[PDB]
DNA sequence: ACACCCTTTCATTATTAT
């Protein structure tokens, strides 16, 4: 139906890459081995034909959010905010194995090869939430089609085409971020400090023979793990503003309306990761549906229809599908 | 020994089932057999329901089913040749790769047939031509028509027995897949790159890719001397009768 | 004028499980000359004969083309295609959901039958193609510079030719009997290769009634 | 009629490809056993012949779509934007035959062979959707041939020829993209996340000893029910690149040549080769040449008019009628 | 009454490179 939102992330955006990847103190990226290296998770790079110089495209990285997490965090959004409230404020209750598709799509591994009914399958793609994540263990095809979140930037600009060639950053775009995790005995200094700890300084002394003899341990070893532990992680700078195109393949009016109120509903939602340090913290400053500006700041207050037919469909909403979606006709 | 379908009559022999109409007028191919219905000879209307996918292989659009392929295209005669060879004598299984040895390496002399199976059960045995010389042996592996020679199949078992006399662990020269189903079906190993001459590579490159597959039976570590598979034949005539 | 013709490549084609004969090439290209002229309402089997070949006659019967099986000389290694059939489950749902697919059963099957995924695997091969025939230069080059992909699959877009060229060579030099040749044939054209077979030696060479017990090759 | 598709993928690209491949915590592809080796599905790619930077060619790995891939994606694309909705304005409708053949070109409607005789193939290959793919129990030769999707890239030079030189991408036109599958019974945290299923709590503590369980069958395995708690890897195109696209039609109608252009024309809602809940696959249409004549337009296509007036007069006159007697007689 | 459809049902090996 091609929703084309744009957000602002005023808080950092980790999306963490999985890799061994290391840094110096310095702060140069994955160093040559003998140097003192400290571990870093990356954020979530993607690679980017993009236009350097003049006609001499290039893969470029470009630091993003992966499409499945974002398609997830719609996901969740409306199921904690109008699924389940709208199935709670009636007496409709899932299985435990109809929540794990409702959420991971599937109620567990191991599917049965064998496909679903026509009619079933027409009925589930007229669900409003069903059609938009068609998992089960005979897995529909959901109508829903989520793409990653991109920073508007110059190494995404074939990406996004035209209308966006303001507010567009350009040059670095990510920044290294360090974390100490201090041992907390370390700090202890008093005997008002450790009357708390069984045994009191006793105990702390214990524990400090303990990381004594594990440092001479380590040091043995160079030439059990304790609670210091300095790292790295790298995420992307707040400030951002990003692009995130859901698209529907001829969607059902209240699918989209859905969509729509997943999207109103993405205020104190976290991104990607690191909750501890909030980063993932977004605010949506544009939704275009076909092209049309359909973000306020008090909401959508546009393209009413969608925001009817949903309402009648969550008026609707019940249990029986969710269950015969879960239902495997192996188990 | 001329068409498959010669399987029926001089080889697990069988009749027609009599509920069969009698050709009339100018001599047509059979769809399955691509054996000529005279007049006289029994046929079917072609009664294929939709789960027939082997409408690619069909011979002809005569839509007329010989009484031999309705007998060939029989059930038990579908998946009790699901890995056979069918020489004049009888029916042998080539599901061991002890089998497959003798079928690809020293092979029985008749004007034999060779069909197996990629999948569970497939319409395999009428669509494939009968291997009337040894030297050049037409298999049939599930949706394909293959080409195998025993003689450069030998030369490749030669070439990697030689390349690992002398080795403790047997590394293959290239990889072969049984399915015939992997990209790397065909490309050489790293270990094979090092060793072979280019003048092998290129050897291993030239054989036809009925030959990989059959070479993906037979180039495993535990290498399979060659052995006869047990007569099927009162098997699958039991299975039919 | 005995020569020789090769063809590159600039897509990969598919491994040709039996013989890429250069007659039958010239024979679907006089064909679709044919169909380009007399419109589309035309018997092919009328004009894939004409040809700008001379034929060889068997002792008793059975002539073939001059022609022989294209000799590859492998520029790639030898990969596999993957492919698939599917029929799309979800868009016949709605279609007979809403009634536009008269379909009464309800449920599809992915082993057979109208919605059964199938997967098939065919050999590719990137190489030189190298035939010798007996034809005239100027006849066979209008067919193959009308010719723009050789091998199987060409509605996928496989094996699109690059180039090609004729030229002449040796009369001694030359083996176009590298061919599907009759079972009566002259034992000086049959060679170590040539092999008895159930085979078409001329024609719609996938013809399965007009396979005959022939001398054949192995690619 | 040769047709030249320059497209521009918007998103990645994922034609997933067979094989166990495996791959690291690293990007390390296919590494040696004896390591800990993760489940990868890498994009369709091919070996082709490149000569960059020397004179002889060599194998290089290029990453496309399959030309299988986009000819059923040209075929469904007509179909549901012209063939279907046309149809329905008609009011026509298909059979399990007609349907199979039309949209998969597959010959269950008579499986049997079917014989077509030399006139009415000139006049189904006349016909503006039946001609271009053929198929059914007849197995008519289409007029369409419909080639793979080559990214412009110097491993493609060979396909490509010449006029690609500029915004012609090098390197590796791939990236390794982690998708895992949280387990979401791990994430419940409270009562009111949990009140909304069967049992509530007692279900979930089920769930959670459950999966202890079989988590200890494993570890105990190691020295058949698989959990929720995946962590698996996708090998995508990168997204933003330039491919070409050659849809080359043989001695058509001008309608034949109007259907391709009207699928051009709404394929920009399409997406390529799947990867269907990550967005993979969306695209633009920067270019269009017509027999070399570029006729691309930002709103569809502009000039072409005979082929467009052809289809329109061909969408007019099109019943389901020629698609049951293609099909079944 | 025959074409369309929904369930059984049966066949045998075997290692793996990158
Ligand atoms: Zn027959």
């Amino acid at each position: 139906m091609q929703i084309e939102v744009t957000v602002r992330n005023i808080t950092p955006i980790f999306s963490a890459a999985p890799g061994s990847n290391y840094i110096t103190i310095d702060g140069t990226i994955n160093p040559p081995p003998g140097v003192s290296r400290f571990p870093l998770v990356r954020t979530r790079m993607m690679y980017v034909a993009a236009d350097v110089g003049d006609g001499v495209i290039k893969s470029v990285p470009l630091q993003i959010v992966p499409g499945n997490t974002m398609r997830s965090l719609l996901r969740r959004t409306m199921l904690k905010h109008v699924i389940e409230p709208a199935l709670v404020e009636k007496g409709n209750k899932l299985s435990i194995g109809a929540y794990a598709t409702a959420y991971s799509g599937n109620a567990t591994g191991n599917p049965d090869g064998v496909p679903s009914s026509f009619d079933e399958i027409a009925t589930m793609r007229a669900h409003p939430f069903i059609g938009l994540f068609g998992g089960g263990p005979r897995m529909l095809e959901g109508r829903l089609m989520v793409d990653s979140l991109y920073p508007i930037h110059t190494n995404a600009e074939r990406i996004l085409g035209a209308g966006y060639e303001n507010e567009m950053m350009s040059g670095p775009i990510t920044q290294v971020v360090w974390a100490r995790r201090m041992d907390p005995i370390l700090n202890l200094g008093s005997s008002e400090d450790v009357e708390v700890i069984n045994g009191g300084a006793v105990a702390a002394n214990g524990w400090i023979q303990d990381l004594l003899a594990n440092s001479k341990a380590a040091a043995s070893k160079k030439k059990g793990r304790g609670l210091k532990a300095f790292n790295a992680h790298e995420v992307v700078i707040p400030g951002l503003k990003w692009v995130w195109r859901i698209s529907l393949d001829r969607p059902t009016d209240a699918q989209v309306g859905l969509v729509l109120l997943a999207l109103n509903k993405m205020t104190n939602e976290r991104i990607a990761g690191g909750h501890s340090k909030d980063y993932g913290r977004f605010v949506i400053d544009g939704v275009s549906l076909n092209g049309e500006q359909v973000w306020s700041q008090s909401g959508i207050t546009g393209g009413e229809q969608y925001f009817d037919a949903v309402a009648e469909a969550i008026d609707g909403l019940s249990s029986k599908e969710f269950e015969q979606f879960a239902q495997s006709a192996k188990e | 020994m001329r068409y498959p379908s010669d399987i029926v009559d001089q080889v697990l022999k069988a009749g027609p089932d009599k509920g069969l109409l009698t050709w009339e007028g100018v001599d047509a191919a059979c769809s399955h057999c691509s054996r000529p219905i005279q007049n006289g000879d029994l046929y079917s209307p072609s009664s294929v329901g939709a789960f027939f996918s082997d409408t690619r292989d069909l011979a002809s659009t005569s839509r007329s089913i010989c009484w031999r392929c309705v007998v060939l295209r029989k059930k038990p005669m579908l998946y009790g040749l699901s890995a056979a060879v069918v020489t004049q004598d009888g029916i042998y299984s080539i599901s061991k790769d002890v089998n497959k040895a003798w079928l690809f390496t020293t092979p029985p002399p008749a004007p034999f047939l060779v069909v197996h199976s990629s999948s569970t059960m497939q319409h395999l045995s009428w669509r494939t031509p009968v291997t009337l010389d040894n030297r050049r042996i037409h298999v049939r592996y599930g949706p394909n028509l293959f080409i195998v020679r025993p003689e450069v199949v030998r030369k490749a078992l030669s070439i990697a027995d030689r390349v690992n006399e002398g080795q403790k662990k047997w590394v293959t020269p290239v990889y072969f897949d049984r399915k015939a189903a992997a990209m790397g079906h065909g490309l050489i190993t790293r270990a094979g790159a090092e060793m072979l001459t280019q003048e092998e590579q290129e050897f291993f490159q030239s054989v036809t890719p009925g030959e990989r597959w059959a070479l993906s039976y037979l180039m495993h570590s535990k290498r399979p001397e060659p052995e006869v598979g047990e007569c099927i034949t009162e098997k699958v005539m039991t299975s039919l009768n | 004028v005995n020569l020789k013709v090769t063809i590159d490549l600039s897509n990969p084609m598919m491994e040709p499980g039996d013989l890429l004969h250069l007659d039958a090439l010239l024979g679907a290209l006089r064909v679709s000359r044919a169909r380009a002229e007399h419109g589309d309402a035309i018997n092919p089997r009328d004009y894939h004969y004409d040809l700008p070949l001379e034929r060889y006659q068997a002792p008793s019967g059975d002539w073939v083309f001059k022609a022989s099986a294209f000799k590859l000389k492998r520029q790639l290694p030898n990969q596999m295609w993957m492919q698939t059939g599917r029929l799309s489950i979800v868009e016949a749902a709605r279609h007979r959901q809403s009634g536009y697919l008269q379909l009464r059963a309800g449920k599809p099957n992915p082993a057979g039958g109208p919605f059964k995924t199938s997967i098939y695997h065919r050999p590719i091969v990137q190489a030189e193609l190298t035939a010798f025939c007996v034809g005239d230069q100027q006849g066979i080059e209008a067919l193959l510079s009308e010719c723009r992909q050789i091998g199987g699959k060409r509605g996928v877009g496989f094996g699109q030719v690059a180039g090609f060229k004729v030229e002449p060579v040796a009369e001694t030099d030359c083996p176009w009997s590298w061919r599907a040749l009759p079972a009566d044939a002259d034992p000086r054209l049959v060679t170590s290769e040539h092999a008895r077979c159930i085979a078409a030696i001329r024609g719609p060479y996938w013809d399965r009634t007009l396979h005959v017990e022939a001398l054949a090759p192995t690619p």
